């Protein structure tokens, strides 16, 4: 069959500035159909090692198909680069958003978890770990739904636990710091980080140096701000479990009464 | 290196919600004896 080919594609303006200027506007020629296109530079990863992790990334999410989970289409490569065919979600980042917002009402914190959780769900009914929930991860698309973007520290788990710690600082499940085994369960953890973060505007382990963060997550200690509701208290107060045998199941939270009453439609 | 993943690399004709059987692969990759 017809490999593609970069010739298949006009390049547009990056998307984003920073550890995003890698992706750009790009269209398919004959379809006009508009995507994300981004590059890697071969012998930049070669030198890094971070080669196999690239492997590993395309294999699981172009092989997940689901409305809240970014479309990897194809990859394909030439001498010099890789390139990933992504879907693209015109409304940018929830971080942005976020940034923007400062923090988000009820609703739309319990449809975007909603969203997410149903996007785990079925990553989870595959063995897959996403291991790197957070703001940035997280896309828009057209309606301003929520899709999961970056696979970067997935992995897939249909046996064994995992031990490689992975992640971003502000939401390392405690099972990692400790440098205990891990399972699906992180995403649980991190999934109580960010509806704090959501609704708060910041995360809620956040200290001035890394030493302190990490004991805080491990002896879990933190609090709620006067605003925060006693049913999104509950819910986060459930993910945010030192024991990850003790956080909730995904459709626990779908059933979970702040989010029901809170999400749309 | 082997940039050669299990993975697509074929043109798709994007000028036309179900092509269901593709995320079989994880639980045949798990099948794997
Ligand atoms: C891949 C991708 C990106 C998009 N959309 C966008 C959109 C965007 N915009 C900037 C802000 N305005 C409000 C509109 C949208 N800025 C970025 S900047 C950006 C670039 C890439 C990523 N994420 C990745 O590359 C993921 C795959 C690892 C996140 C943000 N990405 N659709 N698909």
């Amino acid at each position: 069959k017809r490999q593609w080919a970069l010739e298949d594609f006009e390049i547009g303006r990056p998307l984003g500035k920073g550890k995003f200027g890698n992706v750009y506007l790009a269209r398919e020629k004959q379809s006009k159909f508009i995507l994300a296109l981004k590059v890697l530079f071969k012998a930049q990863l070669e030198k890094a090692g971070v080669e196999h992790q690239l492997r590993r990334e395309v294999e699981i999410q172009s092989h997940l198909r689901h409305p809240n989970i970014l479309r990897l289409y194809g990859y394909f490569h030439d001498a010099t680069r890789v390139y990933l065919i992504l879907e693209y979600a015109p409304l940018g980042t929830v971080y942005r958003e976020l940034q923007k917002l400062s923090k988000f009402d009820e609703q739309r914190t319990a449809t975007y978890i909603t969203e997410l959780a149903n996007a785990l769900s079925y990553c989870h009914s595959k063995r897959v770990i996403h291991r790197d929930i957070k703001p940035e991860n997280l896309l828009l698309g057209s309606a301003g739904e929520l899709k999961i973007a970056d696979f970067g520290w997935s992995v897939h788990a249909p046996s064994s636990r995992r031990t490689t710690l992975c992640g971003t600082l502000d939401y390392l499940p405690p099972e990692m710091i400790e440098g205990r085994m891990h399972d699906e369960k992180v995403d649980l953890w991190s999934l109580g980080v960010l509806c704090y973060e959501f609704l708060v505007g910041k995360p809620p382990f956040e200290a001035n140096t890394y030493q302190e963060t990490y004991k805080r997550i491990s002896r879990v200690e933190f609090t709620f701000p006067d605003f925060v509701t006693e049913g999104a208290r509950d819910l986060i107060s459930r993910l945010l479990k030192h024991n990850p045998s003790q956080r909730p199941m995904l459709r626990e939270v779908l059933e979970h009464p702040w989010i029901t009453a809170n999400s749309s439609k | 290196s082997s940039y050669s993943y299990d993975a697509p690399s074929d043109f798709i004709n994007f000028s036309s919600g179900d092509t269901q059987n593709i995320d079989s692969w994880f639980e045949e990759k798990a099948n794997l004896e």
